[PDB]
């Protein structure tokens, strides 16, 4: 699996709310009391009240197709065999259905 | 036909985003990481950097985001290293493609004049041998046994990662005092947006103009943010997003695990001593090696095992 | 066969109307509201080049 | 966290089940990120177990192979066989050496 992750939504001095999207098992949760600081400085003014919205959801990996494993019933099989038969000196190949 | 696969990344620009281990402590790094995928065999991982390859600010370069201004260098002045050193090999977009040893973390660095940029992760990086005999490092001679490995060219293949609007990234070297009041001072051919708190609630975009407010007296109070319409980011977690349904398209991925052939060691020949309905195994193995046993009746009563010393089985 | 969207304009998607060496931002949102299209990677490569 | 975590139903399915133990984390103070907490890859879980094939492991000496998934060779069992032959191929005595 590969666990993506939205960016989180943040507000500041309000209140976010969870928006679902059903995706593969997509947990979602709002985050109260958050100062977050970006790279030049701090991202809110507000001490308190800022809202940090986190969402993860599960979607499978980019290497799916040459490296997945297939789940299979099997019942009821079929013989088949390639003889090779001389009756009287003329000779074939063929698969026969047995 | 190269630059029809570079053309999508350019749509997209490197970011910063938050490493936990950098030189001295917890920073924010322009060379952050967001994933270490190991699964192919023979040693080759493939990394999703903060960074971006194969594109200018030219063949064998790292394009990078140093607090807005997007520089870059050569490749050959990157490394990184598990527990021993790994060998950059190519690189395309967001992603970078390495022969790596097994280790416990990877750490990637560059070298400035003065300043040495690093971003340790916790992320495992193991290595898969191919085939019954459990060697470290891949051999010299012996047989060829098909695999799985990443992939060295960048061709597009059916899989994507999902690009987004980049948000508003807060600065605070555009906001400044003047001799009494708050003066805020946005770049040339970008617009700011300025969110202050020290009337009731104010709140403007500007565009181009050295812009002061009055009765704003501490630049503590206003926070002057960044925007940029054009240029795509990851949709990554270290980043905050926009408003507004956030979607701007996607990219195709470098480097997929396709399909290989991949040279596997031979085993000593065993020294096998017949008798009377019995059959003794003399063992040399040079490195561990499964033996696999079964019988050919209605009851296999199969064995299986690692050997790895000079043994004898009957 | 797959049209495109920008408006209500269903262009081919072989033939997009903009390029992303003319316009910065106008290319992203037409490629951002064609996201669930089949033709998506016809669009994408006909709407770098001009 | 064991085998069949994700279920697609086909490689191009676009509609895969998930129940990966995904539980959402509260940020650290001051930072921007999603934490997350979940059971690992039971893909990888079952690699790393994984009894060995039937190829190694088969009774009466089967050859077990892949594309069309088949056993070769085992030997178990009989044919019995009908020949509904012509009277043309019976040649009388003194056409053959005595």
């Amino acid at each position: 699996y590969k666990t993506g992750m939205d960016s989180p939504a943040i507000k500041c001095c309000g209140s976010q709310e969870c928006t679902p999207t059903y995706r593969p098992d997509e947990q979602c949760k709002v985050f109260t009391g958050v100062y977050p600081f970006m790279w030049g400085g701090a991202y809110c003014f507000c001490d308190t009240e800022n809202t940090q919205v986190s969402k993860a959801y599960v979607m499978k990996s980019d290497d799916c197709l040459a490296d997945h494993a297939e789940a299979y019933k099997a019942h009821t099989a079929s013989v088949q065999a390639f003889l090779n038969i001389t009756v009287g000196e003329h000779s074939i190949v063929t698969t026969v259905y047995v | 036909s190269t630059e029809e696969l570079f053309n999508e990344y350019k749509l997209t620009r490197p970011y910063m985003a938050r490493c936990i281990r950098c030189a001295v402590g917890s920073c924010h790094s322009p060379i952050a990481i967001e994933a270490v995928k190991s699964d192919g065999h023979d040693g080759y991982v493939r990394l999703q950097t903060s960074s971006q390859y194969g594109l200018d600010s030219k063949g064998r370069t790292m394009r990078y985001d140093m607090h807005g201004t997007i520089k870059e260098i050569p490749l050959h002045q990157v490394s990184l290293y598990t527990s021993r050193p790994c060998h950059i090999v190519d690189g395309h977009g967001y992603f970078l493609l390495a022969r790596c040893p097994a280790g416990d973390s990877i750490t990637m660095e560059f070298k400035k004049d003065s300043v040495r940029h690093s971003c340790s992760v916790p992320y495992e990086v193991k290595f898969n041998p191919v085939g019954r005999e459990l060697y470290t490092h891949p051999p010299e001679h012996g047989v060829e046994q098909a695999c799985q490995v990443y992939a060295h060219d960048a061709q597009n293949r059916g899989a994507y990662v999902e690009m987004h609007l980049p948000g508003s990234e807060v600065d605070s070297s555009l906001v400044s005092l003047s001799g009494s009041s708050v003066t805020v001072t946005p770049p040339d051919g970008t617009s700011a947006l300025v969110e202050c708190e020290c009337g009731g609630t104010k709140i403007s975009e500007t565009i181009n103009k050295t812009k002061q407010f009055s009765q704003c007296t501490k630049k503590e109070q206003c926070r002057a943010y960044r925007l940029q319409n054009d240029k795509w980011v990851y949709n990554s977690d270290k980043l905050p997003k926009a408003a507004g349904a956030t979607l701007k398209g996607k990219l195709h991925v470098p480097f997929l695990l396709a399909d290989g052939k991949c040279t596997v060691p031979l085993a000593p020949e065993p020294m096998i001593t017949f008798g009377f309905r019995s059959v003794s195994l003399k063992l040399h193995p040079k490195n561990p090696t499964y033996l696999i046993t079964r019988q050919l009746a209605d009851e296999p009563h199969y064995t299986h095992e690692l050997i790895s010393e000079p043994a004898v089985r009957n | 066969t797959t049209m495109c969207l920008l408006a209500n304009v269903t262009f081919p998607c072989a033939q997009p109307p903009i390029c992303y060496d003319r316009k910065p931002a106008e290319t992203l949102a037409m490629l951002s509201v064609n996201v669930d299209n089949p033709g998506y990677d016809e669009l994408l490569e006909a709407a770098v080049k001009c | 966290g064991a085998f069949g975590d994700i279920q697609s139903r086909t490689v191009s399915s676009s509609d895969l089940y998930a129940n990966t133990n995904l539980v959402l984390q509260r940020p650290k103070a001051g930072a921007i990120h999603v934490p997350y907490t979940q059971a690992p890859s039971g893909f990888e879980q079952w690699k790393k177990d994984k009894a060995p094939s039937l190829k190694f492991t088969a009774p009466f000496g089967c050859e077990i192979y892949t594309n069309p998934i088949r056993a070769e060779n085992c030997a178990v069992g009989s044919i019995p066989l009908a020949f509904d032959i012509p009277d043309a191929l019976f040649t009388r005595v003194s056409e053959t050496p005595t």
